[PDB]
RNA sequence: GAGCUAGCCCUGGCCAGGGUGAAGCUGGGGUGAGACCCAGUGGAGGCCCGAACCGGUGGGGGAUGCAAACCCCUCGGAUGA
RNA sequence: GAAUGCCGGCAUGAGUAACGAUAAAGAGGGUGAGAAUCCCUCUCGCCGUAAGCCCAAGGGUUCCUACGCAAUGGUCGUCAGCGUAGGGUUAGGCGGGACCUAAGGUGAAGCCGAAAGGCGUAGCCGAAGGGCAGCCGGUUAAUAUUCCGGCCCUUCCCGCAGGUGCGAUGGGGGGACGCUCUAGGCUAGGGGGACCGGAGCCAUGGACGAGCCCGGCCAGAAGCGCAGGGUGGGAGGUAGGCAAAUCCGCCUCCCAACAAGCUCUGCGUGGUGGGGAAGCCCGGGUGACAACCCCCCGAAGCCAGGGAGCCAAGAAAAGCCUCUAAGCACAACCUGCGGGAACCCGUACCGCAAACCGACACAGGUGGGCGGGUGCAAGAGCACUCAGGCGCGCGGGAGAACCCUCGCCAAGGAACUCUGCAAGUUGGCCCCGUAACUUCGGGAGAAGGGGUGCUCCCUGGGGUGAUGAGCCCCGGGGAGCCGCAGUGAACAGGCUCUGGCGACUGUUUACCAAAAACACAGCUCUCUGCGAACUCGUAAGAGGAGGUAUAGGGAGCGACGCUUGCCCGGUGCCGGAAGGUCAAGGGGAGGGGUGCAAGCCCCGAACCGAAGCCCCGGUGAACGGCGGCCGUAACUAUAACGGUCCUAAGGUAGCGAAAUUCCUUGUCGGGUAAGUUCCGACCUGCACGAAAAGCGUAACGACCGGAGCGCUGUCUCGGCGAGGGACCCGGUGAAAUUGAACUGGCCGUGAAGAUGCGGCCUACCCGUGGCAGGACGAAAAGACCCCGUGGAGCUUUACUGCAGCC
RNA sequence: CGAUGUCGGCUCGUCGCAUCCUGGGGCUGAAGAAGGUCCCAAGGGUUGGGCUGUUCGCCCAUUAAAGCGGCACGCGAGCUG
RNA sequence: UGGGAGAGGGUGGUGGAAUUCCCGGAGUAGCGGUGAAAUGCGCAGAUACCGGGAGGAACGCCGAUGGCGAAGGCAGCCACCUGGUCCACCCGUGACGCUGAGGCGCGAAAGCGUGGGGAGCAAACCGGAUUAGAUACCCGGGUAGUCCACGCCCUAAACG
RNA sequence: CCGAGGGUAGGGCCCGUGACUGGGGCGAAGUCGUAACAAGGUAGCUGUACCGGAAGGUGCGGCUGGAU
């Protein structure tokens, strides 16, 4: 449930903050963490290759167990869930028997105290993991790998989730939360329930200085540019756009798909994504 | 006001010095160059 | 050629003093329980006034200048993008 | 002889402008060939969150002393950051290196690229971040945390003693972190003392005093005291921490647990070592056997890795500790002690500036720390002033115009003007009080008004003591006194009503535009299933992202409220296994060249053969578009209604003479004595209109309109006064410009605007201060305009290519 | 065109006369007073304000009158902008 | 105290029929729709048929002149949580009662806000008819909405 | 000291009036269509919502005060 302000400056009229009630925890685990080293979205060569990026705060990276059959019939307690800066859902900290400590993303529903396993054989439970072939279908799953062992690819972002629709050989097939439908590996490791947080979508940044904190820089239209700049720069005083709208680059951006035809993953994908 | 000149030690000896010329194809072709004009510094003077 | 300038990255530093008084908390009131109201506490904010600091609004001066952009008065921001 | 030619020399302007902040000078003495300018003394003025002090950059001998003055110095010069010479910088503990890692750079392995080269996990380099042992005083002309003195400390080597399973580049802990707010206790720093020490003073009417003036500390091992930080202890199990592990992690039990314990830091004390004023006397002597105490205020600094709250969730690595592996366990490591050993580089001086960046001894620019006192509510603000530093490297007169900066003004009060531009007014604090409207925050310091000094008396609470005096902070009541005036000086909003635009704080054309432009939360379209789309790159590789559709890219619109209509024929995008067209290639009917021949060579029809295009359909918060004419109602007028041409369809809601309205100062109403502007209406909208969004909107604005009140030298309309110049004298002494000049007016003439030609008029020779009508005055080979088969930026359904994609 | 700066205002004037006023006249459909029309006449004079960048013009209140033109649409090495 | 009936309310789950859509198969010259038609869809393979899948909404028979609730209104089935109500016993309390200005709560549908969902249906809208015309009735399309959560709205021929 | 009242400033209520504008009542000799009363030629009415020259239409739900 998102909270809201009083509006004592123009800002917080309209500024809304997550609550943070699942967080019991305020500090990462110390040997969990690294220095997340900052782009300002330039490359190797240092050119900037995505635009208005860079001035956020600083990050330390969190690094997430995005593989969990790595640790097969190994019981796990859920110690702590935890805020993580470098993704939207928020994180659970796990105390394995093993002693061993890691970092999953934290399942809409998980509670501190609860014990979770991952494994052909684990309960259909919320926070363990599967391979998929072993899921029940019509059970709502996150955190998926694409192909097996390669690592979760799929459902990560606060509140999405995919659900298992059917099976065919050795493919399941997955609602993802795009609408697309797809095949996907059976043996391919998925976690019960869907990602936590999903309030996060009703955040309402409220000021400039918001995005500015997250990173984000000022994007600059267009149409507010001369034509050295842009297809759409130029003109005397405001002017239409003239032309088909094209991107900086001069491709257009409406409705132009740009998947690449003959890639050989379409043989997996059942249905375009919808809405 | 705040004019183009700005000295600093260390910036004039890591751009202009005898070890990045050297580093560097057209570096190279700037001693060489400045060697067949007969320069009497190839690279500028900086105290360090 | 980025010792000027623009942006980003890493690591440090700086922002007198005063004002306003959000949430929360506590107490009291209220109710079947509540919402909520009141007081105290509290100390939020691209909040307010104002130096340093960052600016450059209007006028005057300067105009072979003190200066190839300066000077006086006035003026904007000053915990933040 | 000319090229706004080139190089050099030298003129003119001209003894002209100027001599670089309006902080300011005067005199006496000295030196010397020479003195406003150097030294000394007295007086005066200026800075004092600096214009004083310390550090880092940068600079590179500019530092100190002697001897000098040609040049440098905006004058002068005996002086100097200048010339010549001599001297001067001293470290195990300060900074950097023999330590660590950050971005980044480099780069074994590896990857890529015609060459050159581009990348690249480890590693290495890389600091103003981490880490690490020195404080106070004395001394030199010039260095000092460096020399010396006193008291401390670090590492390395060796040795002795005691102790222990010792041992690492490997494992683990730790190092290790944000923003805002903040507790306790201290210290730095400061104020007061009738107390302690002190040379002396009694003036000019009074005072021999609880008088004046001066000072009343600094460092310090162990120990101790006070205040804080850090840390749970034992056993058992163990499959995780890429070997091992007794360590760490996990589970369980016991005790201890906001106590303690151990440990570390700060502060105080602490053997000991220092310092030590005014005044007087010639930096030094004296003061002095100096005294060295009490009270109060008190940090943003210290304890510190403290505490709380919050969201935007806040480096690494080494040092350090612990664990074990090879090994080795006569070794090795640990603790104490002792002796020895301890390298390289920097250190002078300037450092908000005459030594740095600006060509200059340039009113500009330059990061960190200290930055005293009193009063003003506070403060780093303001005024004065301490320590300390200066009077700004031309002066002397005069007392015009004019200019600058400043002060005042009768009566009027915006009549000024494009505009109240400018300048007045207002101005801090306390108290009373405060409207429409509103998103309920605000609007608000709305507006408007009262108070404000000093004296006496009474008293309230808080801090420090002790619960009292004393001190200190915030008050309250009564009664009085003085002046024109009590934030008595300095610093410190003029206000209101009403439109446009933009929601808002922000951002911009460095150096003519700060805005209504850009951005912005937010809205919508669209792409993207992850080796994502997209971007840079030939590539490898990267960004995206160690992210995953609540995510990432592109586009438009731009808080919020209420909304966002109709047209898909054209263009775009999306969908369409039919059909038409469709290139290489496949196919080979048929035909040709040549050879005596087999054969060799060539042309070539049907047929098969992709994307693309054509074709079918969808699609507007995709490019875009959104009519005309005739007729009709009891009077006129108009036309709900009908007709008809055209179209893909004919502009909906809302708004409208508008940031849009040509005609236009439309018309009407408001405001004014008077209103081309402004506000409110009307609608024949030349030429509004719904995300190039439409219409509104509280709050906001150095945005742009209109009005009023207050107040004014803006004005009627000008006067006076001040200082810095202008002017005169001494010193120094430019500039653009310049065919040459012995350079008057009129009326004519002349290439059409004549000092220069004609006629006539006027006119002795030469300057000085002034004014700008002319010399088609200076500057800049006109930016406008045209011309050149000149250039460059930009666009597209111009042409032709290319990357990219299919 | 190797540059002759532009509208309007302000300031400062000066000139022409086809005269706005004041002075002198003739004619009148001039009783008087007040006008109309023409002639002579350039000596002097020819207001303040609202609107608009305006010149111009309209309007308000006055006036003897509220003249019209030239001077590079006079005057930016005089100012404004 | 001991019993009963009930679509009374709230929460979580769950079943089958049907519509539409997607895939596979089979098949071809129309289907659909109306008073009659046309638009529409269909040789780019529709309709009709068979198999598989997805998804939302509503619950046939039982079902009634029935039941329950204060009203609005409530209908597949299971469980949980929970309200009202009736009966028998005549056991307890001892008038503890009725009404009720204000207040507070509930309040069909449509509508609003934020998010989700979207099969069918269907304001607005587009097109075909009808008609003198037809901004309608009928036909083919079709967006809000209808559905879920939370917050508003507070109306009605909210009627007996 | 209080004090009629006068003066400055800011609020509240009420009346009269205003370019223009909204609908209402009445007049009736007009133009358009015909929504309701019969099954009124689409049963009517209804709250709401969206739309249309106009009466009105349609959607959703409700009522019978509906003919057969
Ligand atoms: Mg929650
Ligand atoms: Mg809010
Ligand atoms: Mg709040
Ligand atoms: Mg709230
Ligand atoms: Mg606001
Ligand atoms: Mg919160
Ligand atoms: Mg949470
Ligand atoms: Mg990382
Ligand atoms: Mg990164
Ligand atoms: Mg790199
Ligand atoms: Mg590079
Ligand atoms: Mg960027
Ligand atoms: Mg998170
Ligand atoms: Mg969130
Ligand atoms: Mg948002
Ligand atoms: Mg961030
Ligand atoms: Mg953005
Ligand atoms: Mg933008
Ligand atoms: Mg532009
Ligand atoms: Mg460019
Ligand atoms: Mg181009
Ligand atoms: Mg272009
Ligand atoms: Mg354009
Ligand atoms: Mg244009
Ligand atoms: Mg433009
Ligand atoms: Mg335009
Ligand atoms: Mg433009
Ligand atoms: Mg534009
Ligand atoms: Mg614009
Ligand atoms: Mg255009
Ligand atoms: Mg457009
Ligand atoms: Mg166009
Ligand atoms: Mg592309
Ligand atoms: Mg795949
Ligand atoms: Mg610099
Ligand atoms: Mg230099
Ligand atoms: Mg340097
Ligand atoms: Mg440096
Ligand atoms: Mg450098
Ligand atoms: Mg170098
Ligand atoms: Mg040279
Ligand atoms: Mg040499
Ligand atoms: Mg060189
Ligand atoms: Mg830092
Ligand atoms: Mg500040
Ligand atoms: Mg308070
Ligand atoms: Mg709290
Ligand atoms: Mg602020
Ligand atoms: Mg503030
Ligand atoms: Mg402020
Ligand atoms: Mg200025
Ligand atoms: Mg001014
Ligand atoms: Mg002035
Ligand atoms: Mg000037
Ligand atoms: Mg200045
Ligand atoms: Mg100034
Ligand atoms: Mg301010
Ligand atoms: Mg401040
Ligand atoms: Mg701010
Ligand atoms: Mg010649
Ligand atoms: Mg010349
Ligand atoms: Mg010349
Ligand atoms: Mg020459
Ligand atoms: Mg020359
Ligand atoms: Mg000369
Ligand atoms: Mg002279
Ligand atoms: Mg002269
Ligand atoms: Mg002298
Ligand atoms: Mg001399
Ligand atoms: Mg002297
Ligand atoms: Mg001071
Ligand atoms: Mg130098
Ligand atoms: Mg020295
Ligand atoms: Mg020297
Ligand atoms: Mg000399
Ligand atoms: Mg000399
Ligand atoms: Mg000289
Ligand atoms: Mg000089
Ligand atoms: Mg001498
Ligand atoms: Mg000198
Ligand atoms: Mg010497
Ligand atoms: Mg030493
Ligand atoms: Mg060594
Ligand atoms: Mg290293
Ligand atoms: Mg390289
Ligand atoms: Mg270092
Ligand atoms: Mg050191
Ligand atoms: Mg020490
Ligand atoms: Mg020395
Ligand atoms: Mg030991
Ligand atoms: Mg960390
Ligand atoms: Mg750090
Ligand atoms: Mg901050
Ligand atoms: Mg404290
Ligand atoms: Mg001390
Ligand atoms: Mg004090
Ligand atoms: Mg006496
Ligand atoms: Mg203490
Ligand atoms: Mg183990
Ligand atoms: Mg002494
Ligand atoms: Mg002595
Ligand atoms: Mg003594
Ligand atoms: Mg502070
Ligand atoms: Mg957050
Ligand atoms: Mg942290
Ligand atoms: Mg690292
Ligand atoms: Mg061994
Ligand atoms: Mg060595
Ligand atoms: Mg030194
Ligand atoms: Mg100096
Ligand atoms: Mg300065
Ligand atoms: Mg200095
Ligand atoms: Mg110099
Ligand atoms: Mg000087
Ligand atoms: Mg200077
Ligand atoms: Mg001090
Ligand atoms: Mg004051
Ligand atoms: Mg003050
Ligand atoms: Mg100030
Ligand atoms: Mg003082
Ligand atoms: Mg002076
Ligand atoms: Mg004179
Ligand atoms: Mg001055
Ligand atoms: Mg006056
Ligand atoms: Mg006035
Ligand atoms: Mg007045
Ligand atoms: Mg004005
Ligand atoms: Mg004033
Ligand atoms: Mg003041
Ligand atoms: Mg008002
Ligand atoms: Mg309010
Ligand atoms: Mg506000
Ligand atoms: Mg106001
Ligand atoms: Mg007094
Ligand atoms: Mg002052
Ligand atoms: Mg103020
Ligand atoms: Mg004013
Ligand atoms: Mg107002
Ligand atoms: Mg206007
Ligand atoms: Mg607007
Ligand atoms: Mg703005
Ligand atoms: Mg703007
Ligand atoms: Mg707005
Ligand atoms: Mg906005
Ligand atoms: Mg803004
Ligand atoms: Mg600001
Ligand atoms: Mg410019
Ligand atoms: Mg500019
Ligand atoms: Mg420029
Ligand atoms: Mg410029
Ligand atoms: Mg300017
Ligand atoms: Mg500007
Ligand atoms: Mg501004
Ligand atoms: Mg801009
Ligand atoms: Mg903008
Ligand atoms: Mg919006
Ligand atoms: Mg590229
Ligand atoms: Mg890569
Ligand atoms: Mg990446
Ligand atoms: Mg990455
Ligand atoms: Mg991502
Ligand atoms: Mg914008
Ligand atoms: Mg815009
Ligand atoms: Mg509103
Ligand atoms: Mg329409
Ligand atoms: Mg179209
Ligand atoms: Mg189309
Ligand atoms: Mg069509
Ligand atoms: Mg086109
Ligand atoms: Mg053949
Ligand atoms: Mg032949
Ligand atoms: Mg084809
Ligand atoms: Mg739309
Ligand atoms: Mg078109
Ligand atoms: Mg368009
Ligand atoms: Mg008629
Ligand atoms: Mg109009
Ligand atoms: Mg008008
Ligand atoms: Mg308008
Ligand atoms: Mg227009
Ligand atoms: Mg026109
Ligand atoms: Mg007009
Ligand atoms: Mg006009
Ligand atoms: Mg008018
Ligand atoms: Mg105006
Ligand atoms: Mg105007
Ligand atoms: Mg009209
Ligand atoms: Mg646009
Ligand atoms: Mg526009
Ligand atoms: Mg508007
Ligand atoms: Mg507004
Ligand atoms: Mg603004
Ligand atoms: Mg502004
Ligand atoms: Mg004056
Ligand atoms: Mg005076
Ligand atoms: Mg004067
Ligand atoms: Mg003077
Ligand atoms: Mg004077
Ligand atoms: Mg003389
Ligand atoms: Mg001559
Ligand atoms: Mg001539
Ligand atoms: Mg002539
Ligand atoms: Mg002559
Ligand atoms: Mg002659
Ligand atoms: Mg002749
Ligand atoms: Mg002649
Ligand atoms: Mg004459
Ligand atoms: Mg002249
Ligand atoms: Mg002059
Ligand atoms: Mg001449
Ligand atoms: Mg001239
Ligand atoms: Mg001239
Ligand atoms: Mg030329
Ligand atoms: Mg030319
Ligand atoms: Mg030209
Ligand atoms: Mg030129
Ligand atoms: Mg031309
Ligand atoms: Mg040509
Ligand atoms: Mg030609
Ligand atoms: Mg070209
Ligand atoms: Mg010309
Ligand atoms: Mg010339
Ligand atoms: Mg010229
Ligand atoms: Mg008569
Ligand atoms: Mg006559
Ligand atoms: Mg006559
Ligand atoms: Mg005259
Ligand atoms: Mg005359
Ligand atoms: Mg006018
Ligand atoms: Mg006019
Ligand atoms: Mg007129
Ligand atoms: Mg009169
Ligand atoms: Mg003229
Ligand atoms: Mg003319
Ligand atoms: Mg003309
Ligand atoms: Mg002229
Ligand atoms: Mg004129
Ligand atoms: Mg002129
Ligand atoms: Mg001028
Ligand atoms: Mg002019
Ligand atoms: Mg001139
Ligand atoms: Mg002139
Ligand atoms: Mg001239
Ligand atoms: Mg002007
Ligand atoms: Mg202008
Ligand atoms: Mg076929
Ligand atoms: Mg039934
Ligand atoms: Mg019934
Ligand atoms: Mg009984
Ligand atoms: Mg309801
Ligand atoms: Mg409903
Ligand atoms: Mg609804
Ligand atoms: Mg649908
Ligand atoms: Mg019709
Ligand atoms: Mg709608
Ligand atoms: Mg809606
Ligand atoms: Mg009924
Ligand atoms: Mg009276
Ligand atoms: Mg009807
Ligand atoms: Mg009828
Ligand atoms: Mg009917
Ligand atoms: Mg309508
Ligand atoms: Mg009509
Ligand atoms: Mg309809
Ligand atoms: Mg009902």
């Amino acid at each position: 449930a998102v909270k809201k302000f009083k509006p004592y400056t123009p800002s917080r009229r309209f500024m809304t903050v997550a609550d943070f009630s699942e967080i019991t925890k305020t500090e990462p685990e110390k040997s969990l963490v690294k220095p997340l080293k900052k782009t300002g979205g330039r490359n190797n060569q240092g050119r900037i290759t995505v635009r208005f990026r860079g001035g956020g705060h600083k990050r330390l990276y969190r690094i997430i167990d995005f593989k969990r059959w790595d640790k097969v019939g190994i019981p796990a307690k859920v110690a702590a869930i935890e805020y993580d800066p470098n993704r939207s859902a928020r994180i659970a900290l796990l105390h394995y028997v093993d002693g061993e400590k890691r970092y999953i993303i934290a399942p809409d529903g998980l509670q501190v105290g609860q014990q979770v396993v991952a494994g052909p054989d684990a309960p259909i439970q919320v926070g363990n993991a599967l391979p998929l072939r072993f899921i029940p279908v019509g059970t709502v799953v996150h955190a998926v790998e694409l192909e097996p062992k390669k690592g979760a690819k799929l459902a990560r972002a606060a509140g999405t989730s995919a659900q298992i629709q059917g099976r065919e050989g050795d493919y399941v097939i997955l609602r993802l939360p795009s609408g697309e439908l797809r095949k996907v590996h059976g043996e391919c490791y998925a976690t019960v329930g869907a990602v936590g947080n999903a309030d996060h979508k009703n955040i309402v940044l409220g000021k400039a200085g918001r995005s500015r904190w997250l990173g984000r820089r000022p994007h600059v239209r267009g149409a507010a540019m001369n034509p050295v700049d842009h297809p759409h720069g130029g003109g005397e005083g405001r002017a239409p756009r003239g032309r088909p709208p094209a991107s900086p680059w001069g491709w257009q951006t409406k409705g132009l798909k740009t998947r690449k035809r003959r890639k050989p993953s379409s043989r997996f994908i059942i249905a375009r994504r919808k809405k | 006001m705040k004019r183009t000149w700005q000295p600093n030690r260390r910036k004039r000896a890591k751009t202009h010095g005898f070890r990045a010329r050297m580093r560097t194809p057209g570096g190279r072709k700037v001693l060489k160059r400045r060697r067949q004009k007969g320069r009497w510094r190839l690279t500028p003077a900086v105290r360090k």
